[PDB]
């Protein structure tokens, strides 16, 4: 009721536009953390999307998110939404088609923020995650690590940075932590992470103006790989029961598409949400 | 394939090696046809036939074309130099020997997504570093 | 009502250039998907070409598509164009000509993306589907293979992998399954379709630039095989039934063709649209 | 008025070169369709030969295949050009000197293509077409066939021993159907035509050079045998109607001939092109 | 067509197996030209005239001309051995006897594609396994 963790798990390619200067090739970047340099959302641009998703609902969004720009009441908005971090991401593989990729110190932050939060119901979440990453730091020994979860996936290829991921036959993984991190799960190191998730790595995409046949203008767009996983903290401030009740009902419905992101008419950034659950 | 500056390092000294630039800096005009040919053999015939081809020594060709292949040994042990060692790690640092033939450690050695990966962007490196020199 | 599927059936070889230097063998590389990394048609792509198809509507294409890039208001697009993603590929077969190639992992994606989004015959197709790949899981038993559903295909090989396709006699395929996947319909590993469908077994075709009988430049074009089968999503905003209606007749009638691509003066992707027939 | 179906015949032998590096016996291969792998002529290499025919008219070659490649402004050509499919290839014989080669797979592919693009004539040719296939299918009952429509033309050898000639008589071949396939005409299984068509059985040419009247080199060239028969599309665009008349003029007279493909000073590919006659 | 390091394999053995590659990794230069006369003769007048010419021991030449025939055979059935059963139901997959005329072989058996296939995949392999190898 005070802080619940939500996942993003976004159904097409994500473009946030960070609308910074650029020093390079591609004319269009999306948003990274300024610490760890990792794909994130601003809470500006998630509480666009979902306002933008409710906008329907007046009473639900006043309720909410607040008052419209250049409306003169300034009613501000009960509802606190905390910047969106990468959690998962989609790892080009050869025995399946992609893999969920899972860093340790991804996971590490997770726990930290869970714990500076205290999230709903994330005290068991803490304790096995912890438990995990434990297991997981006894069995790599300081040593750079690619694991799964699924002895049809061991001996799995990251192609872009060509490590092999075995399968820790000591280490369990619940069935929630499943549904959390993903499905066909990798668990490696940040510095391969890193590598998979930098601006030479992920989707860099050539976009064409034409006409009459001439190209009037060229440029470059990046794009974060549809599938991934990102994770954001929502404060419930002590807010009307019925209008979080049915804002959370609406969220977690599996009929429910999100679009945050820039390209909406071609597609870009359609995602669904969900709450974490029990365990 | 982005321009990998070390394979181009490599390929230079590589070149200058295999006795392919003379001493002042020109090469026989034929090798660029040689490399560039190269590349769409092994693509569109498969390796092994491409290396077969570019190794043998009994050719009716206008230079040494079995430089190119030696050249490219040298630039693929090059990479298997400062390969990252652990145990995670899919390729094998593990140098040609020269006695054995290219033709040969792709036949005996069967792993060749590996081998195949390396002789095309040794071949890109081969191409892009030949352009430093005169083409005599 | 809002999500359809679409089918592409390609008439021609299609060309989506990527606007990246391969400085290899293929210097014209194909679009690719992000995470699958099977050859794509990015839905800016099909955006422009479905407006440049509509352009002598100018009503519909401001209705639908938006407004153009060079006009002194702007507005946004109402329909959602999603990317077209490979559905079924044709691979060189002795029995017949050529089979149609689809993967147990395309075939789970197809029923991840109509559970999704919804498609307007979803649970119809959803179920058949799933009960096709449980059994083709059931027979498989975890190994390789290659299942054809006519017994006048048994034994039809694959030319680029040689293997021979097997006949599951266990497992029916409903007409509506062979419309939408295609006649002479192969299923079979991921392994054998990523072989199918990597740069090296894609048709390459050389082409040259003659001035006065010299040969003035040389390069390699890597295109779609003719004949190939793509699937997206198309959401539609609030957007008007009278347009709405007019496109859909105009875009699935069998006399309209689009062109997707390039190489447009040389017939390069030329395409039919078709609807999602109900099951 | 759009789009309309050429024939084109081959006064001699045609040579279009793939780039491709055989290292068995023929060194020089020919281009072969990326689906059915039977030959064909790339549309680039097609719309090349045309353009080279027509360059002495300027306002022509501008108007309806473009800019030339040095130019300060690009215009994109008008006239689409479709890839030239085999149709029929003539079979040496044993009664007669050479029947004319098609397919119930050719004829299939021929009867979709007219379905897909709506030829100008193509609703009679379609109709009789279709009947034809379904008489020939009853006829066979799956087994291989080669069927003639001479009653004189009954056991010729098909190029093979194997391939001998039966003539059904009550398939009815009617006079505008044998002036497109060609007088002497067998229909084969797809079978025996892929046997007859393959890189084993298409005729090859052997070439030396000579240095003083000794021989310094040696190669073997495929090429397509002479009076073959191969079907290409041509699209209107938007161009104009006088430009487009002469053009049709031109290419549809008698005393045209077209040079397409390789080794043009010794007689290589020298091609008639006919317009598809009223059923 | 595509020769597989297999099929390269396959024709290095049986090379060596019918005694034209030597102990020291050579082979008489006339090989060669037996090589490609045979593929040319294969493709110009058929597979009967050209096994039949090349299954000749009574035939003045300056070396052992039926060992390529030998070669072929040794190819063949070691292609075959590794045939599947899916194949095998479409494929002939018997291994064809070692006393056994290979014309004689292809003639009883007709003169079905696929003898044709497979000759001139092992056709190929000889030509660039010979390629592989120097020639004194």
């Amino acid at each position: 009721m005070t802080t619940r963790m939500y996942v993003i798990n976004t159904l097409s390619n994500m473009h946030v536009g960070s609308g910074e200067v650029n020093y390079g090739v591609i004319a269009n970047l999306i948003q990274r953390d300024s610490v760890t340099n990792l794909p994130n959302i601003n809470s500006s641009g998630l509480k666009g999307a979902i306002r933008e998703y409710f906008k329907e609902n007046e009473d639900l969004v006043r309720e909410l998110f607040g008052s419209a720009p250049r409306d003169e009441k300034t009613l501000p908005g009960k509802v606190r939404f905390f910047e969106a971090n990468l959690l998962s991401m989609p790892v080009r593989s050869d025995k399946v088609p992609f893999l969920m990729a899972i860093s340790d110190e991804v996971l590490q932050e997770l726990i930290t923020k869970m714990k500076f939060f205290n999230c709903e119901e994330a005290t068991q979440y803490i304790s096995h995650l912890s438990t995990l990453l434990d297991n997981i730091k006894t069995q790599a020994q300081g040593t750079d690590f690619a694991y799964v979860f699924d002895p049809l996936l061991q001996g799995a290829i990251i192609e872009e940075v060509s490590i092999r991921a075995t399968c820790p036959s000591h280490i369990p993984l619940q069935p929630s932590l499943k549904k959390l991190l993903g499905d066909r799960l990798v668990i490696l190191s940040h510095k391969y992470f890193s590598i998979l998730s930098d601006d030479n790595h992920l989707p860099v995409l050539s976009r064409n103006n034409l006409e009459n046949g001439q190209s009037a203008n060229l440029w470059y767009e990046q794009v974060l790989p549809r599938y991934s996983r990102l994770y954001f903290m929502l404060m419930d401030g002590n807010a009307q029961s019925e209008y979080l009740k049915k804002f959370r009902d609406t969220l977690c419905t599996p009929s429910t598409i999100i679009q945050i992101g820039a390209n909406a008419s071609i597609g870009y950034g359609y995602c669904q949400i969900s709450e974490l659950s029990p365990f | 394939m982005k321009i990998s500056k070390k394979q181009i390092e490599y390929a230079i000294e590589a070149l200058r090696a295999n006795n392919i630039i003379t001493n002042d800096n020109q090469y026989p005009k034929v090798f660029k046809g040689y490399i560039s040919s190269f590349g769409a053999a092994v693509i569109q015939s498969g390796l092994i036939p491409a290396i077969i081809f570019f190794e043998n020594e009994d050719n009716d060709a206008n230079a040494d074309r079995h430089k190119i292949i030696g050249v490219l040994k040298d630039i693929i042990n090059a990479m298997r130099q400062q390969y990252t060692v652990t145990d995670a790690t899919i390729l094998v640092s593990s140098q040609i020997p020269a006695n054995y033939s290219m033709a040969q450690y792709i036949i005996e050695h069967g792993n060749t997504d590996q081998l195949l990966k390396e002789i095309t962007e040794a071949a890109v490196a081969m191409k892009l570093a030949l352009r430093m020199y005169k083409s005599e």
